[PDB]
RNA sequence: CGCUCAAACAUUAAGUGGUGUUGUGCCACUUC
RNA sequence: UGAAAUGCGCAGAUACCGGGAGGAACGCCGAUGGCGAAGGCAGCCACCUGGUCCACCCGUGACGCUGAGGCGCGAAAGCGUGGGGAGCAAACCGGAUUAGAUACCCGGGUAGUCCACGCCCUAAACGAUGCGCGCUAGGUCUCUGGGUCUCCUGGGGGCCGAAGCUA
C-alpha cells in the first residue's frame, strides 16, 4: 500500500507526546505496527517502540481497540 | 427492562456452543439465546444453524421488548460467528453497527495443558 | 546533576485554588531534593485515550531538571503520594533522534 | 559510574610524567579505583554474580600487570604497591 | 539474623537467641516516667484462670505512648532502641523537643535520630503516627487505633502490619496481620511502616528452662490427665481420643467458631 | 424388550481378547 | 467432547455492565534479530553495574597464551526456614476409554511453580565442535560502528560455495 513515514514531515521519534504524530503508527486496531506497513528501519524501529509504550502509559496512546465494522 | 429503542447484542462464541445477548444502550441484558434455546445438545451447539436459531430467538424476544435499533459486539471464535451476526441481519432487528471485542491478554495467566 | 523529564497528571475535576494549591506541592517537593526547574510546559486537561481513574480527562504537567540522581527515585516518590496526583513518570532527559530528517 | 573528571584526578596523581596515560602504574591505579568501586557495589549488591565475573577480570589483569611491574623493576612496585594500600 | 550455638550441650544446638545488634548500646531503661512495677500469676479471686503462669524473670513494665495524638506535630528526635521483656517488639524511646519524653514500639526501619512526630500534617514516613485519611492506601502501618480517641491495639507484634485496601465513608479498609479485611474509622491513629524485630519468629526457645524464663509452665496434655480432670481421660495404654478433641471444660477444640453471632461489629468486617 | 452366562457361528492370514448376532435364565494387542 | 459422562445451574449458574481484592506473566514491537563465558536474558521507569565494538596512533613497551589443583557462576526438578498462592499443576479422587488403563482424553486437585536467605551442582549443561594466534577464492542476506558513500572499511549473526578436509 503506503509508507507511513512517508506521508508526515521532520519529526523527532523521541518526544512521547506528539500524538498525532505517534498515533499514526498505532493502527486501527491498538497494536505496534510491523516494520513492513511503517517503513522504518531496524534502529529507528526500536527506539520508535520505546518512547510508543512511553507515551502509552501517559493515557496518550491507545493500548487496544476493538475492531470496527465486521 | 423497560421498552426502549436503540440497544446492543453480544455475540459469545464458543466451540461446543454459542451464545449471545441482547442489552439495552446501558450494558444490561435485555434478552439472551444459546445453543441450548435451541434444543441442540453437546456438540450440536458448536453450530451455526444452532446459532441461527439462536440470533432469531434472542433478537426475536427483542422485537416482542419493542427493540429496533442494537449495536453488536461479539467474543469468541466459535461456528456460529459471522452466522450469529447473518441471522442478526434477516431479524429485521437493524444492525447499527458491528464491532468485535475479543478477549486477548497481554500474555498473562499460563494456560491449560493446551 | 543530570538532566530528566519528570512527568506529571493530574486530577481534571478539580478547580485553580486547589489546583494552584497542587502545583505549589510539587514545588515545595522539588526544592527539597534539589531540583532545578528548567522550560516548564503545562498541556492542562487531555482527552485520554484509555480510562484511568474512571475519567478520560487529566491535567498534564512537565517539567525538566538538573538533580542529584541518587535521590530522582526519592523525588518521584514523594511526587505520587497526593491523592490527586494520578500518573507521575520520572525519565532521563535525551538528544533529538531524528526522523525522516 | 566513575567522573571523567575525578579519573583525571587519577591519571595525574600516579602520572609518572605528564603526557602519560598508559604506564603500568596509571593502568593498575586505574583498575584499582574499578575493583573498589566494583568492590563496593557487590558489597550490598551481593546477588550481582555476573558483575562478579568482571571483579576478577578486572583483577587478573591489575594482578598481571603487577607482575611484570615488580618483575622489572622492584624499587618502583614498593612505592605503588603502598600509595594503593594493596597485598594484603 | 538470629544467634545459634556449637553443640557444646544439648538442648543447645538448636536454641537460638535473636541478634540485638538493633538495641542502642542501652540497658537501663527510661527509670524516668517509663517503668513501673507488674505482677499477677492468676486472678482477684485466688484462683487460676489461665493454666500454666508464673516463674517468670521479675519484669518491670514499660509504659508505651500507644495513642499518640496528644503530641501533634511535636517533633521527636529518635533516642534509643530498646528491649522490653513484655512484648515481640523493641521499644523506642523518643524524646520531643518538648524536653519530655516518651516510649514507642520500636518499627522496622527506625535508625537512632530520626525527625519523627504525630499528627496528620506529618509526613507519611516510617516511624510517623498519624490518621488513615491522610495515610494514602497500600502504606503499611502498626499500632493502629480501632476506634478514635481510643488507643492503638492492632499489630503490635514483632514484625506485625496492617495494609490499607482503600476509603469507603469516613472508614478505611485494613487487611489485620491475619487477613481480616475490616472496616476502622478514618480519624483513628496509626503509625506508618511495619513492626521491628521482625526475625524473632525464627528463635528457636531450644531447653525447657528457656520456655520457664518466659514463664510458660510446663503444660499437661489432655490425654495424660484422668476421666475426673480432662475429657481425654482414658490414660488406658497410649489411647486415642474418645472423640471429639475437646478441652477441659468440653467445648470441641478443632474448628469450633466462638466468637459471638451477633457483636455489633460484625458489620465493620469483611473475610 | 432389557439384563447376566457357557457354546455353535460370524469379523482377522493366524492367535488373543473384544464384539456382532443367535443360543441361555428372566477394531485393539501378539505371532517363539 | 471423536461422542459423552462426572462437573456446574431455578441456592438463579452460563453470557453482560459496573465496583473491589489478588497473583503471575509481559500482547503488538518481535524477527531468518541483540546480548551473555556458560546457565541463560523481553511492559516501562530510575539508580547501581559487567562486558563489548568502532574512530584517533596519543600512552606503556612482549607485561602474552594456556592452565592439573583451587576458587566462583551454573536451566530445571529437588531440600531447609519464612512469606505468597490468580493461573498451571506431578501425586491424588472422580468421568470415559480399554479385556485391564495406575496412561493417552475430560472435570476437579496438593506440593510445586513466585519472593527472601541458605543448600543442592545435575543435563541431548549440544554447535553433541576446549582455548589463543597466523594462514587459505568469493557470493549473498541481516545486526552494528566509522568514512562525502549506487562504495570501501572493522566487528557480530546466517546461507551458498574456491582450495582442502571426510568413513
Amino acid at each position: 500500500k503506503a509508507k507511513v513515514k512517508a506521508t508526515l514531515g521532520e519529526f523527532d521519534l523521541r518526544d512521547y507526546r506528539n500524538v498525532e504524530v505517534l498515533k499514526r503508527f498505532l493502527s486501527e486496531t491498538g497494536k505496534i505496527l510491523p516494520r513492513r506497513r511503517t517503513g522504518l528501519s531496524a534502529k529507528e524501529q526500536r527506539i520508535l517502540a520505546k518512547t510508543i509504550k512511553r507515551a502509552r502509559i501517559l493515557g496518550l496512546l491507545p493500548f487496544t481497540e476493538k475492531l470496527v465494522r465486521k | 427492562k423497560r421498552q426502549v429503542a436503540s440497544g446492543r447484542a453480544y455475540i459469545h462464541a464458543s466451540y461446543n456452543n454459542t451464545i449471545v445477548t441482547i442489552t439495552d444502550p446501558d450494558g444490561n441484558p435485555i434478552t439472551w439465546s444459546s445453543g441450548g434455546v435451541i434444543g441442540y445438545k453437546g456438540s450440536r451447539k458448536g453450530t451455526p444453524y444452532a446459532a441461527q436459531l439462536a440470533a432469531l430467538d434472542a433478537a426475536k424476544k427483542a422485537m416482542a421488548y419493542g427493540m429496533q435499533s442494537v449495536d453488536v459486539i461479539v467474543r469468541g471464535t466459535g461456528a456460529g460467528r459471522e452466522q450469529a451476526i447473518r441471522a442478526l441481519q434477516a431479524s429485521g432487528l437493524q444492525v447499527k453497527s458491528i464491532v468485535d471485542d475479543t478477549p486477548v491478554p497481554h500474555n498473562g495467566c499460563r494456560p491449560k495443558k493446551k | 546533576m543530570r538532566r530528566y523529564e519528570v512527568n506529571i497528571v493530574l486530577n481534571p475535576n478539580l478547580d485553580q485554588s486547589q489546583l494552584a494549591l497542587e502545583k505549589e506541592i510539587i514545588q515545595r517537593a522539588l526544592e527539597n531534593y534539589g531540583a532545578r526547574v528548567e522550560k516548564v510546559e503545562e498541556l492542562g486537561l487531555r482527552r485520554l485515550a484509555y480510562p484511568i481513574a474512571k475519567d478520560p480527562q487529566g491535567y498534564f504537567l512537565w517539567y525538566q531538571v538538573e538533580m542529584p540522581e541518587d535521590r530522582v527515585n526519592d523525588l518521584a516518590r514523594e511526587l505520587r503520594i497526593r491523592d490527586n496526583v494520578r500518573r507521575v513518570m520520572v525519565v532521563k532527559s535525551q538528544e533529538p533522534f531524528l526522523a525522516n530528517a | 559510574p566513575i567522573t571523567k573528571e575525578e579519573k583525571q584526578k587519577v591519571i595525574q596523581e600516579f602520572a609518572r610524567f605528564p603526557g602519560d596515560t598508559g604506564s603500568t602504574e596509571v593502568q593498575v591505579a586505574l583498575l584499582t579505583l574499578r575493583i573498589n568501586r566494583l568492590s563496593e557495589h557487590l558489597k550490598v549488591h551481593k546477588k550481582d554474580h555476573h558483575s562478579h565475573r568482571g571483579l576478577l577480570m578486572m583483577v587478573g589483569q591489575r594482578r598481571r600487570l603487577l607482575r611484570y611491574l615488580q618483575r622489572e623493576d622492584p624499587e618502583r612496585y614498593r612505592a605503588l604497591i603502598e600509595k594503593l594500600g594493596i597485598r594484603g | 539474623a538470629v544467634k545459634k550455638f556449637k553443640p557444646y550441650t544439648p538442648s543447645r544446638r538448636f536454641m537460638t537467641v535473636a541478634d540485638f545488634s538493633e538495641i542502642t548500646k542501652t540497658e537501663p531503661e527510661k527509670s524516668l516516667v517509663k517503668p513501673l512495677k507488674k505482677t499477677g500469676g492468676r486472678n482477684n479471686q485466688g484462683r487460676i484462670t489461665v493454666r500454666f503462669r508464673g516463674g517468670g524473670h521479675k519484669r518491670l513494665y514499660r509504659i508505651i505512648d500507644f495513642k499518640r495524638w496528644d503530641k501533634v506535630g511535636i517533633p521527636a528526635k529518635v533516642a534509643a532502641i530498646e528491649y522490653d521483656p513484655n512484648r515481640s517488639a523493641r521499644i523506642a524511646l523518643l524524646h520531643y523537643v518538648d524536653g519530655e519524653k516518651r516510649y514507642i514500639i520500636a518499627p522496622d526501619g527506625l535508625q537512632v535520630g530520626q525527625q519523627v512526630v504525630a499528627g496528620p500534617d506529618a509526613p507519611i514516613q516510617v516511624g510517623n503516627a498519624l490518621p488513615l485519611r491522610f495515610i494514602p492506601v497500600g502504606t503499611v502501618v502498626h499500632a493502629v487505633e480501632l476506634e478514635p480517641k481510643k488507643g492503638a491495639k492492632l499489630a503490635r507484634a514483632a514484625g506485625t502490619s496492617a495494609q490499607i485496601q482503600g476509603r469507603e465513608g469516613d472508614y478505611v479498609i485494613l487487611r489485620l496481620p491475619s487477613g481480616e479485611l475490616r472496616k476502622v474509622h478514618g480519624e483513628c491513629y496509626a503509625t506508618v511502616g511495619a513492626v521491628g524485630n521482625a526475625d524473632h519468629k525464627n528463635i528457636v526457645l531450644g531447653k525447657a528452662g528457656r520456655s520457664r524464663w518466659l514463664g510458660r509452665r510446663p503444660h499437661v496434655r489432655g490425654a495424660a490427665m484422668n476421666p475426673v480432670d480432662h475429657p481425654h481421660g482414658g490414660g488406658e495404654g497410649r489411647a486415642p481420643r474418645g472423640r471429639p478433641p475437646a478441652s477441659p471444660w468440653g467445648w470441641q477444640t478443632k474448628g469450633l467458631k466462638t466468637r459471638k453471632r451477633r457483636k455489633p461489629s460484625s458489620r465493620f468486617i469483611i473475610a
